DNA sequence: GACTATGCACG
DNA sequence: CGTGCAT
DNA sequence: AGTCATTCATG
DNA sequence: CATGAAT
């Protein structure tokens, strides 16, 4: 699945894990190959905190990662022995875009704590419209139209110009702020229990 | 170039946003209409289309790519799923798709693609259409931003109950069973005269759920304790029948099986039973169903216990199994568990929404008119003076702002005055214009006594829903026990 | 009961049937437009959805839909694949559809699916359609007999070798290449001047074919045999430089490729070159293309021959490879291999008819609405009596009597002339009318002289054929050499 | 791929070779099950006449026929221990299914002549028109839908006009002249492509 | 939403 | 082998 | 054109 | 284990 980067080099490659084969070819084209590697993830990623350790380890999505991450899992997983400086989870801009980045998060988290406290887990943030603009503030200073469904819309030269290019892009990079006021969300939201779960959405979603 | 975001946040702002998503714009029908989003894009999609059930069949791949380029922003195999779903007899108790080809079995085996069928609204599903053209229900931006879509649908019949719902979100999930189309508007008639009704009473009316599979519900209680909470658990069993064979030996087979049930499946299922010799007594398993019937028939040895082998093929089999109750729908933009009553009550506060949206439209087209052959009566009187007038104006606009000005017209009758064409001024009959002055002062006066009074307006929709259930009305499939 | 049949005879039949078909609505171009069946409806149902290079990006899988639906019975895959296609400019020397995202590659990976991608047609696609709707052209009922759609397309540039074609039915296969659209227009209008033009002279205007992928073409010889008799071989070799490196390494740096050759697997072919050490020196090869612009680097060791290694290149991998003219095409509902004269030839016929069915078409028009403005002019000198005479008339038919039988009018202008709307009373201007008028006789002489004279028509195409060099012509990209 | 008839019977049992696994599935639910057998043909069909007989032995479409038939293959052939009486080639009536006879009637030609020659490959005519298979009886059912692909049509469609054994018509091909017919099916099927041209040319009118 | 096998002519 | 409309 | 795996709640 | 809209 994965399409790797021209030269091995821990500390400049990246590793982008893109939400679908039909995106992931826009990121082969787009991308800049002498230090970025792509790896479409094909469907939802398995929930790591729901499924058994057997069921998890079976899982093919997870064990390329583990594979093409290259440095083990579990407790017997060496940040030293990694393979990239940055994974790069770009999803679509969109609410399955928003739950896959859910998923991956509380894998990494669970199973790869140190390469998250390293700081070495980002997001692509895609453009919503487009001059581009990400929100409405954007869009305001464009005006003195369309709008993004996907990954799939953009053309190879926009994706890099946007989102892919270091020197043009913004990337949100995941952080532990708190060890133990995150362990409860992750567990809340992703959690085997439903009924914490659907009270958390009671209290913090505005259905209006 | 980069910017922080806690884990404990990120989890939040995302999950936040797919929870809301699913819950309100995919996996639970909306409580008035019946529908999830995808089905009520598929209805009007084709609906705009004209693809209706009096006209010829339609490529299913031309509906489906049609709602996905206009109203539906996700995958054409999912809405196809869907849209062939609504079309399968033996899961939706009044179908809304009419599709011809394959369209699946009670086997489960798969539909033809795309590619290979066509499909065409089914009348019903006309009728939960009823009206839209008629500013009745509101209407939103598609996901372009370049047409307009209905949020629910006018809904001339109670389909949440009729074709129930299934069913899984996040935090939430929904099944509701299907119903006799007439026994549920009784309810909702006994209801709209009595709004108070309680639900033993109701349940004279709409004793419990009809699959569409038939078969035996048992537990008058879980029902009602549905009915009531939206939550419950009832039995349903496959209808079985006795056979005395040839020698001694017995045969039990079965006509109808249980809702949701997948019969290819459950053929194997028993038949592991016999070759596992789980229970001693299985000759052999058939599945003798053919194209205008459904037919198991389970050939016992002889001298073999039939009594033990059908109970332990209750037990251990999908030949009998527990159906349970979980009322979720979305009202008022969020998800609530309901029983019987929400459902009925806001599906009357909603026809209620229609009629009066219904009646104020017509009403405005039926004013909109009498109010240009008012002025058209009064034109003929003057003819002579407003052909001069239009003779001496120069323009379109100047015409018109004589007419106003000279003759006291409104700018909607200058209008219409001053787009006639030529030969209208060959017409010096009155009378014909005074009988449509006449018949729209009536329709005009109906209409309001519809807005300005809540038992006219009451009636009213009961009239139609007997109207709707002498029309599609069948009898009872599944039987009730206690 | 059943009926006897022979293997000889069954077998005939049938072959028959599908050979057929292959040949005649399936693999092959029409000699005219260059397009296969498939191409055209593509092309035309998506000019009949409005979905043109100026108006917003329509989603895939609805043009596709509507093309299965209405014109094209057949997989929706094969509609996008050959959809996709027509969009690929590394295939295509002038791209039919522009699609914005994932449409595949020079490498060969697939394209999204069709419900990633949006498209429409290109500008110039445009000009395959021009006239479209002027009687120009040929129609037939499609499968359904709901729809007529075209035979052939009005083609305002011949697209046969400019795009090229390609090629597989039963008993014949085709392969054309693309050509400089520039160069194909200064042959045919040469051609139009001198009808008996020779190869020879056709090839200082049309010189030879110009891949998308650029390339060197090497062979004037087998080039003019192709033009002669559809049938030729040529050489097509890859653009090369060589760049010194540091340490006294060399490197071969490719930049244009052959056409239909697969990049990816180009570059793996290479590489098992160096990895099996077929020739000495190759130090390690690289693919450094880009989103803008193509670059494959062959690194050589320090004391290599790279004279050797570039040689052995192109005589044992496909860095060069010979294109093989096979042109066949439609004509007459037949096949034909052919080359350039009767090609060319094809299309000045075609273009002819098409010019002249337009022109009739507009003249029509132009007469229909000339004798309109005649009787207007006439009606304003006698506005007043012609309002009377119609205050007077009992109704339309009568009003229309009237007027002929009064002042002579002709039907279809008492026709005009009673259905004005009113406000046209106070329109009454006789020099616009007159200017109008002036107008029509004009176009009208100049369409007539059109239809009356081989010439002038002639004449029509060489100017409409250089407006679209002017507009469309880009420089070569395939270098030549003999 | 296989759907079995209920019972075992050589003498009665039928075996549908339907072009395509959507109307495998319209046969799978139009048949009766008790005598009537399907197998779905995913894709166009090796032609074993023109391919290596190894490429052939290894064609996944072709190993199952040889086994659901279960006679063996060419010349270790029993007509003796075939399954059924009679095998129907069902095909929508397109081009594309004439194209599909065509190579199968050349795959029971070469590869089990024994079964063609005794008249138990058979050719099922659906309908073309809706009933009516000749344009000419169209006109006449006007005095009292034109169907693209077997797809079309829903299971009791199919059962009641191609499937029933007594409502049904049926093309059975009986080899009339073995000199005559292993001409035609080679100028047509075999690997050289001037013939086959010439034959065309000769036989097909581009009117 | 990618993948898998064929036909057909041709070097 | 590999091309492009087909199944 | 069928087939494979995952989410989410539920018993 | 399935269910039915989603990737
Ligand atoms: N590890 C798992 C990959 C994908 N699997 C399936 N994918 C399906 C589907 C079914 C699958 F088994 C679909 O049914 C589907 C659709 O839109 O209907 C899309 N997809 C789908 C396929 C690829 C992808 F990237 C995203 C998707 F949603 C199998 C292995
Ligand atoms: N023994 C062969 C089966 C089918 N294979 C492929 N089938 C494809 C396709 C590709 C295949 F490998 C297609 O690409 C396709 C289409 O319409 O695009 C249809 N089909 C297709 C699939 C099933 C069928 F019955 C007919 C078809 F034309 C591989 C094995
Ligand atoms: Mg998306
Ligand atoms: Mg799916
Ligand atoms: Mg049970
Ligand atoms: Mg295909
Ligand atoms: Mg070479
Ligand atoms: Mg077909």
């Amino acid at each position: 699945k994965l399409t790797p980067a021209q030269s091995k080099n821990p500390a400049k490659n990246e590793l982008y894990l893109v939400e679908g084969d039909s995106a992931g070819g826009s990121a082969k084209q787009g991308r800049d190959r002498k230090f970025q590697a792509i790896l479409p993830l094909r469907g939802k990623v398995i929930n790591t905190a729901k499924a058994k350790m057997a069921d998890i380890l079976k899982n093919e999505e997870i064990n390329t990662m583990i594979y093409t991450i290259g440095a083990g899992v579990g407790a017997d997983f060496s940040i030293e022995d990694a393979n990239y400086d940055k994974i790069i989870i770009m999803t679509d801009a969109d609410t399955d875009g928003a739950h896959i980045q859910t998923l991956l998060l509380t894998f990494f988290y669970r199973y790869m704590r140190p390469l998250v406290e390293a700081g070495h887990v980002y997001i692509a943030l895609p453009p919503l419209y487009k001059a581009y603009a990400w929100t409405d503030g954007e869009l305001e200073e464009l005006r003195k139209l369309q709008r993004y469904k996907g990954l799939g819309e953009m053309n190879a030269d926009q994706l890099w110009e946007t989102t892919m290019n270091p020197e043009t892009r913004t990337l949100i990079r995941v952080t532990i702020e708190d060890l133990a006021r995150a362990e409860r969300r992750v567990n809340v939201l992703m959690g085997d229990k439903v009924e914490p779960r659907r009270k958390w959405i009671e209290d913090n979603v505005k259905f209006t | 170039n980069i910017q922080n975001m806690s884990l404990e946040d990120i989890m939040g702002e995302r999950f936040g946003r797919y929870s809301k998503y699913i819950i309100q714009d995919r996996a639970l029908p909306d409580i008035r209409d019946g529908l999830k989003p995808v089905q009520r894009r598929i209805l009007y999609s084709m609906n705009k289309d004209s693809n209706t059930f009096d006209k010829s069949y339609r490529k299913s791949a031309k509906s489906v790519g049609n709602i996905m380029g206009n109203f539906h922003p996700h995958g054409d195999s999912s809405i196809y799923d869907a849209m062939v779903r609504m079309s399968q007899n033996w899961k939706n108790r009044e179908i809304l798709v009419e599709m011809h080809g394959n369209n699946g079995s009670m086997d489960g085996d798969p539909p033809a693609a795309m590619r290979y069928t066509e499909a065409r609204l089914s009348e019903i599903a006309g009728y939960l259409l009823q009206d839209i053209e008629k500013k009745t229900v509101p209407f939103a931006w598609n996901f372009d931003d370049t047409e307009k879509e209905p949020t629910v649908l006018p809904a001339a019949f109670p389909n949440l109950l009729v074709n129930g719902s299934t069913g899984i979100s996040a935090g939430y999930a929904t099944d509701i069973p299907p119903h006799n189309l007439a026994e549920v508007i009784d309810a909702a008639v006994y209801m709209i005269d009595h709004p108070t009704a309680k639900i033993d009473k109701l349940m004279e009316f709409l004793p419990g759920p009809d699959f569409p599979t038939g078969a035996i519900i048992q537990g008058r209680d879980e029902i009602k304790k549905a009915y009531e909470t939206g939550k419950g658990r009832v039995v349903v069993r496959s209808k079985t029948e006795i056979e005395k064979l040839k020698g001694g030996k017995e045969q039990i087979v079965i006509t109808e099986i249980p809702y949701e049930i997948n019969k290819a499946n459950l053929v194997k299922k028993i038949d592991d039973v016999r070759v596992n010799n789980k229970v001693a007594g299985i000759a052999e398993v058939r599945d003798e169903s053919d194209r205008d019937g459904l037919r198991i028939a389970i050939e016992l040895k002889k001298d073999a216990n039939t009594e033990l082998v059908l109970n332990y093929l209750f037990k251990y089999t999908d030949l009998q199994i527990n159906y349970n109750f979980n009322m979720v729908a979305i009202d008022n933009f969020t998800p609530r568990q309901v029983g019987i009553v929400p459902i009925l009550s806001s599906y009357i506060a909603h026809r209620r929404e229609v009629i009066l949206a219904r009646s104020r439209f017509d009403k405005e087209k039926a004013e909109k008119r009498l109010h240009i052959v008012e002025g058209l009566i009064r034109v003929i009187s003057i003819l002579d003076e407003v052909i001069a007038l239009i003779r001496a104006s120069e323009n379109k606009a100047d015409a018109k702002e004589n007419l106003k000005v000279s003759y006291d017209f409104t700018e909607e009758q200058a209008e219409a005055i001053v787009t006639l064409q030529l030969y209208r001024l060959t017409n010096t009959d009155v009378v014909v214009l005074q009988e449509e002055e006449a018949e729209l002062r009536e329709k005009i006066a109906m209409l309001a006594a519809i807005i300005g009074d809540e038992r006219t307006m009451y009636n009213l929709m009961k009239k139609e829903l007997r109207e709707v259930k002498k029309k599609f009305a069948t009898p009872r499939l599944s039987s009730l026990e206690d």
